């Protein structure tokens, strides 16, 4: 029976390990927890746009107060969690980053969304149907089937344009979209993105083309083109400039550099002539898509 | 036709103190930054001697139609 | 009875073993507890050093100061412009740093991340090598071209009808060279905060300027592509400005090198006279609508990945095609298969091509003028 007092011995002794370090534990467990809570449970929190992730473990931040301080200490935050342009909870004494945050996009972008989602179906229509396909054939299918598409080796339509007069019906077929399509409905007005700020029109529209590349899928509906469409004359003396940039914007933004098939872009407007001829083209907006004035039994239909 | 050829001409041959400020450097994002600059290439130019101060694009702070409201 | 070396060693090995695991958590949420303490510091350049621990610095978050040195900082480095970390109560020098680049030179610099070679396109070697000539080899065999007397290229800029392959070579340019293109789509550069543009600029050309060799390709010039008044709103002015900021650079007195620029555009007609000249753009590239044999060149490239029983009409699609531009061709392939899709055929004939191509053809009557020369 010795090695058993002897592995028996063994055990408080290697009980103690445990036993011992659970008061280790709590020494750390404790004052970890604590000051955390103080330094982090400030809830006032300065968020500062990151600049430059120096590694010479340093990093420099501007702050909300557009204040720039040189942490050496990037404080709770991993490196990945680094890189420029990103929310940071900097607590206001320390300027030591406490939280990373989500990101920007604008309070004017974010009514851009749809809680209350239409509910006109499409039998609520009638004698759109020609097109109708087609709206629904330029964005549902290419959204619920991209694996057919590619099966023939294709290429899906980047968004449409609704163009016709301007009582026939089109922002119905919009909201049967934002009915049907499940995906993330996203109606603009032209007009908004309008601004006064020399920075509001391009901010507005990356933050709209980037909240919809962060909630795939998305169909952004954009009335009356022409409220941003126009093209560009060639004066002195004066002339639209944000209007034409914005559009600008706009245009580097559904194609240009960097290509993109997680955003479907639905443009009506009143009047297919004014529109500048670089949102059209084939690539902006894939298909041209006539609404018509009916005829009869359509008009029979309506009624 | 050749003006900021010529400027570069003169600070090569130049004797003096050949300052080069931009007319788009003098506003920046602060109030007064602008004033204050003018008063230092004019005070340096006081101080380093027969100085040339030149204004590449004057434009950009002289423009006449000027609007004091935005 | 050996049975107990092991719940000796049971217990001992977990036992000996967890208590390193449990251990080093302390140590390293402890580093972080302790770096809370740790506090921030101020930024500026060194206006200039007043005396050796003497210094005008301007805070980089706003006014001058007096301050000094700390110690072994080294005096001699400490220099003008130089950007120094600062005390937030002593305010002095908490550590020199060099020449940040904000937030925007990465996205244009390290980010725009180019795709398939120059192959990918064509239709018209000509632009292509035209502009190699001028951006690559001005670099990797510049050095015999001053035994014929003439500078490397300066810049370089496509004008053409909305789609003629601009966008598109701007692309397969950083992608095959790779080395340093910083693309601006000359739109998100403008801000609001006075000179906020003039910064942007500064800052492409100043990293780029330290940083060359480095490409620079505009997106949209058109922006501060501007053109100048006698006037306009209280706005314009602002870009302009930042329109000429690069004027005076890609020019003026500090004389670019290494660094070239792409100049991007859809329609020349709007810019200004002082920016297409040279010393600022050397030679405009035109890139237009494919020819014939350029559809048909181009035709047979995005196609190319399409089930198409043995009746590819090629001959045929392109003949029709006429005044169709690059992508006006893609979509025809793109329209053709919604007719591939439409119905059911998972294989592509020479059917869902016509059809297509006088449809893709067909509202190609909503564009009137899509050609605007420059100069
Ligand atoms: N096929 C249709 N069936 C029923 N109502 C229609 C139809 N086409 C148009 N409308 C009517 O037009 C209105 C929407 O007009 P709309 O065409 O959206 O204006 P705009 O084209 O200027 O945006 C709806 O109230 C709807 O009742
Ligand atoms: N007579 C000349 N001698 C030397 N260079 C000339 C002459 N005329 C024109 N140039 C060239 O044209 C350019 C003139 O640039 P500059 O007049 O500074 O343009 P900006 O007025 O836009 O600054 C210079 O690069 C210069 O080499
Ligand atoms: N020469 C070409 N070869 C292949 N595809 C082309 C060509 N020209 C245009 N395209 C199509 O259009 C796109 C390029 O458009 P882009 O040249 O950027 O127009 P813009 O000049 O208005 O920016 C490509 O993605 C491609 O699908």
């Amino acid at each position: 029976r010795t090695r058993l007092l002897d592995s028996e011995i063994k055990i408080m002794k290697s009980e103690v390990l445990r036993v011992t370090h659970e008061l280790q534990a709590m020494k750390d467990k404790i004052k970890e927890n604590s000051e955390k809570i103080k330094v982090n449970k400030t809830l006032p929190y300065l968020v500062s746009n990151v600049i430059e992730l120096l590694d010479v473990k340093c990093a420099v931040i501007k702050t909300s107060t557009r204040q720039t301080y040189f942490l050496p200490v990037i404080g709770l935050v991993d490196a990945e969690k680094l890189k420029p342009g990103d929310l940071v909870g900097v607590n206001k004494d320390s300027y030591l980053i406490l939280e990373t945050l989500p990101t920007e996009y604008d309070s004017r972008v974010k009514a851009m969304e749809v809680d209350e989602r239409p509910t006109e179906q499409y039998s609520d229509i009638g004698g759109l149907d020609k097109q109708i396909q087609e709206l629904v054939e330029a964005i549902v299918l290419p959204m619920n089937h991209k694996e057919k598409f590619e099966n023939l080796g294709i290429q899906p339509p980047k968004g449409v344009l609704m163009y016709g007069p301007p009582g026939t019906g089109k922002t119905l077929l919009a909201r049967a979209c934002a009915a049907q399509t499940k995906a993330t409905f996203l109606k603009l007005a032209g007009p908004q993105l309008v601004q006064m700020f020399i920075g509001d029109g391009a901010k507005l529209v990356r933050d709209a083309f980037a909240l919809a590349k962060e909630k795939a899928p998305s169909i952004i509906f954009i009335d009356e083109l022409d409220a941003i469409g126009t093209k560009r004359f060639d004066s002195e003396k004066a002339g639209d400039r944000e209007v034409q940039r914005t559009m600008l914007e706009l245009l580097n933004q559904l194609d240009g550099f960097q290509p993109n098939t997680q955003v479907k872009v639905i443009a009506a407007t009143n009047r297919v002539d004014i529109l500048d001829p670089a949102l059209l083209r084939s690539g902006r907006l894939d298909r041209k898509i006539e609404f018509p004035m009916p005829n009869e039994e359509a008009r029979a239909r309506i009624m | 036709c050749g003006k900021t050829m010529l400027a570069k001409a003169v600070a090569h041959h130049t004797t003096a103190a050949f300052i080069r400020v931009v007319g788009s450097e003098f506003v920046q994002k602060y109030l007064g930054e602008g004033p204050r600059m003018v008063r230092d290439v004019f005070r340096l130019a006081k101080e380093n001697a027969p100085a040339i101060i030149f204004i590449d694009e004057i434009d950009a702070i002289a423009t006449k139609r000027f609007d004091a409201q935005t | 009875k050996l049975l107990e070396h092991k719940e000796i060693d049971g217990r001992l090995k977990e036992l000996r073993e967890q208590l390193k695991e449990l251990t080093k958590q302390y140590e390293k949420s402890e580093n972080d507890l302790k770096a809370l303490q740790s506090v921030g510091q101020i930024v500026g350049e060194v206006l200039k050093q007043l005396t050796e621990e003497k210094f005008i610095v301007k805070a980089t978050n706003g006014p001058r100061y007096v301050v000094g040195c700390r110690r072994q900082l080294d005096k001699s480095k400490l220099k003008p412009g130089t950007r120094v970390a600062l005390d937030m109560t002593t305010l002095t020098i908490m550590r020199y740093l060099p020449r940040e680049v904000d937030p925007l030179v990465y996205n244009m610099s390290h980010e725009d991340p180019g795709n398939v070679s120059y192959s990918e396109i064509g239709g018209l070697s000509e632009q292509i090598r035209e502009l190699r000539e001028v951006i690559e080899l001005p670099l990797t065999n510049p050095e015999l071209f001053q035994r014929v007397g003439i500078i490397p290229p300066k810049g370089c800029l496509l004008y053409g009808p909305p789609g003629t392959g601009k966008t598109l070579l701007a692309r397969a340019v950083a992608s095959q060279l790779d080395c340093n293109f910083l693309k601006v789509v000359s739109s998100s550069i403008v801000d609001k905060y006075i000179g906020e543009s003039a910064r942007l600029i500064r800052e492409m050309f100043n990293y780029a300027r330290d940083h060359q060799p480095c490409i620079i390709f505009m997106d949209e010039i058109d922006a501060i592509g501007g053109r100048r008044f006698s006037e306009g709103t209280s706005a314009d002015r602002e870009i302009q400005r930042t329109l000429m900021e690069l004027l005076n650079q890609m020019d003026g007195f500090d004389t670019l090198h290494r660094v070239k620029m792409i100049m991007a555009t859809n329609r020349p007609d709007t810019l200004d006279p002082a920016l297409l000249r040279p010393g600022r753009l050397d030679r405009k590239i035109h890139i237009d609508l494919p020819n014939e044999q350029a559809r048909l060149d181009i035709l047979k490239i995005h196609a190319g990945p399409i089930t198409k029983h043995g009746e590819i009409d090629y001959e045929a699609i392109v003949k029709l095609s006429d005044g169709f531009n690059g992508a006006d061709l893609r979509n025809v392939c793109t329209e053709a298969g919604m007719f591939a899709i439409r119905a059911d055929h998972d294989f592509v004939v020479q059917e869902d091509f016509m059809k297509a191509v006088r449809k893709v053809a067909d509202s190609k009557k909503l564009e009137s003028k899509l050609d605007y020369k420059p100069v």
